[PDB]
């Protein structure tokens, strides 16, 4: 550990931007739509699309863990704390060679594959009290979630019904105990908002994340139900998360596409409610796939040699 | 860039027999390849698609057989109704470049038969436009296959004439030529006897038929 106290702001942490426009190439070279459309406007209103078509290889898509090592002239600071909020003064902050491996999964509503959090159950947020700033949770116990091009994913009723528990907790526990929390799904946007959106085999997956984010802090929901099933679907038109604009994929094609990822945290969204009654209503969240980076250099910063 | 060549540019055969066509591709087109029928006069009609899947609702006497550059679209027992031009589309490549084959004609194959030639002298009423037509009809029949040749004064002249056969038909089955030697006013008037001379397959020998201006 480095015997100082600095400064940290994963919410204005550079090297989150360092990452995503890396990801963003490592897309570009592994991934290309056949057909690619974004906006093209003078200011004049009148907006015509740029179109561009590639070619359109199918290619499984599998992420490598990425590192982050510091040149010269410049040193990594990662801070040290069961439960950080990842915007303030670190006392045990230390300096280190290479950022631990982090999979740039890119991914709405849920992160997958991440880092746990130590201790319990974490949830940062540039400002709680905005219920525009996304509250990024950071799980302590992952939930295993498999999803397949056959159509859906499996999760585990059990753990995934404690984990909103214990988010559900942390919650309260910042924004009021006295305050019930609910959680309700997408309110509506894009369908790789409204849906836990990502992607496995290269196929963009679109999966319906209701049964997942339709919690009462009173009934339950396991009747007839070992594990979740979410109905996914597969898309090959989409939004792009790179840049405003559509794309067109191919179809799928490999006998068969299945992911088994670790949830290993969310992105709420908690809803105004203009000073209401103690009802926080929270909702899946996400699609600015930095919160995502974030999430996982919370507690880093790159610094300029002395 | 892609060339879809169909060997057998045209195939003559019998109702009930089977009929085979082969589509050649320049590089591989995987399997992204269809097939056509098209009966004179109509839009096309899409027989087989990805190779060897039918199209909804269409007879499984038609296989579709291939993969790579080599298709096959062969028919088990042909049918009436079978009588058409087969295509191939390749769509395989992308961006979007997606070519045809140049075809193939499915027609009847039948017994030979010859050539009744009609030599028709153009009508006076023509020639006061200022023209003359004739018409050197050939009627009713098989291979396609038939050279005719306008001798003006025995002489083989070979231009101002413009041939064109018909679809095989229904019954008959059989192709109806017929070339037109359209010359002049003073020039019509400036010979005397205009001969056609056909050679078929099925003449025993060439066979003249003309007329003397009269
Ligand atoms: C379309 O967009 C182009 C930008 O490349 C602009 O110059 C043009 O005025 C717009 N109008 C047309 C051609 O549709
Ligand atoms: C954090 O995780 C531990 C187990 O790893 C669990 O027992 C604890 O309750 C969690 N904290 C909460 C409730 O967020
Ligand atoms: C997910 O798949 C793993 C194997 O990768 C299996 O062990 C686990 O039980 C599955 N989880 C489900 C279907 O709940
Ligand atoms: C919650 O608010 C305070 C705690 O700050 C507590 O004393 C009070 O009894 C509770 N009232 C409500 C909102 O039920
Ligand atoms: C699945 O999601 C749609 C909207 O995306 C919602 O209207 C529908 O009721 C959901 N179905 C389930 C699994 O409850
Ligand atoms: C949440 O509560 C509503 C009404 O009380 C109920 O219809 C819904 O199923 C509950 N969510 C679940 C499935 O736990
Ligand atoms: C609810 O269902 C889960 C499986 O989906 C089961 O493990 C649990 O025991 C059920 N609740 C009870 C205690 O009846
Ligand atoms: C990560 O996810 C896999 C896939 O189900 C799971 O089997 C494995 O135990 C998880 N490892 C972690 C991060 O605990
Ligand atoms: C890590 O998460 C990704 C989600 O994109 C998943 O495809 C992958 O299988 C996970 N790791 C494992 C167990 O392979
Ligand atoms: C909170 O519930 C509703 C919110 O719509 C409000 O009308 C009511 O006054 C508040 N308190 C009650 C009655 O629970
Ligand atoms: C580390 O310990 C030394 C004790 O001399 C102290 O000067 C320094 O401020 C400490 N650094 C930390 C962790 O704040
Ligand atoms: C950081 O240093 C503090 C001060 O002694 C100590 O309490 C804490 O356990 C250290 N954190 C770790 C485990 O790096």
């Amino acid at each position: 550990l480095e015997n100082v106290t600095e400064n940290f702001n994963m919410w204005k942490n550079n090297m989150v931007e360092q990452m995503h426009e890396d990801i963003i190439s490592l897309w570009d070279q592994s991934l290309k739509p056949c057909v690619k459309l974004t906006p093209l406007c003078v200011g004049a209103g009148s907006c015509n699309t740029s179109v561009i078509t590639q070619a359109c290889p199918k290619v499984s898509f599998e992420p490598i863990p990425i590192h982050y090592c510091a040149p010269a002239g410049f040193a990594i600071l990662k801070c040290n704390d069961k439960k950080f909020n990842g915007t303030g003064p670190c006392t045990n902050v230390s300096t280190v060679q290479c950022t631990h491996g982090i999979r740039p999964v890119v991914s709405t509503q849920l992160l997958l594959n991440g880092s746990l959090a130590e201790e319990e159950i974490v949830i940062r947020s540039e400002n709680f009290t905005n219920n525009a700033k996304t509250i990024i949770v950071q799980l302590n116990e992952s939930v295993v979630i498999n999803c397949t091009g056959a159509g859906h994913c499996n999760l585990s009723k059990t753990q995934w019904e404690n984990t909103l528990e214990q988010i559900a907790i942390k919650l309260k526990e910042q924004f009021g105990n006295n305050k019930t929390i609910i959680f309700n799904p997408s309110s509506g946007g894009d369908p790789e908002i409204v849906t836990h959106s990502f992607n496995c085999g290269g196929e963009f997956f679109y999966c319906n994340s209701t049964q997942l984010f339709t919690w009462n802090d009173t009934r339950k929901l396991n009747n007839t139900g070992r594990n979740i099933t979410l109905p996914c679907r597969i898309k090959q038109i989409i939004n792009m998360w790179q840049e405003v604009g559509k794309a067109m994929y191919a179809p799928p094609i490999r006998g068969q596409i299945r992911c088994s990822s670790n949830i290993t945290g969310l992105l709420l969204t908690r809803d105004g409610g203009k000073d209401t009654n103690g009802t926080e209503i929270f909702r899946p969240g996400g699609g600015d796939m930095r919160d995502n980076w974030r999430s996982e250099l919370y507690k880093y910063k790159v610094v300029k040699i002395e | 860039d892609i060339v879809m060549t169909q060997s057998p540019a045209t195939l003559s055969v019998s109702p009930g027999e089977r009929a085979t066509l082969s589509c050649r591709a320049s590089e591989s087109v995987s399997s992204d390849l269809a097939w056509y029928q098209q009966k004179p006069g109509q839009a096309p009609r899409l027989l087989i698609y990805g190779a060897s899947t039918r199209a909804t609702g269409v007879p499984a006497r038609f296989s579709g057989s291939g993969s790579g550059a080599e298709f096959t679209l062969t028919i088990s027992s042909l049918q009436s109704e079978d009588f058409a031009v087969y295509y191939c589309q390749q769509y395989n490549n992308w961006p979007p470049r997606y070519t045809f084959g140049q075809g193939t004609r499915l027609e009847i194959k039948r017994t030979v038969a010859a050539p009744s030639v009609f030599i028709f002298p153009p009508s006076d009423e023509q020639l006061k436009s200022g023209t003359a037509s004739v018409v050197c009809l050939l009627n009713n029949f098989y291979p396609r296959e038939a050279k005719v040749q306008w001798k003006v004064d025995n002489a083989l002249q070979s231009g101002n004439s413009q041939e064109s056969v018909t679809e095989q038909d229904s019954k008959d089955s059989t192709y109806s030529l017929s070339s037109t030697l359209t010359l002049s006013k003073a020039d019509y008037e400036k010979h005397k006897v205009y001969a056609c001379e056909v050679t078929h397959q099925g003449l025993s020998s060439p066979v003249t038929k003309s007329f003397n201006r009269g």
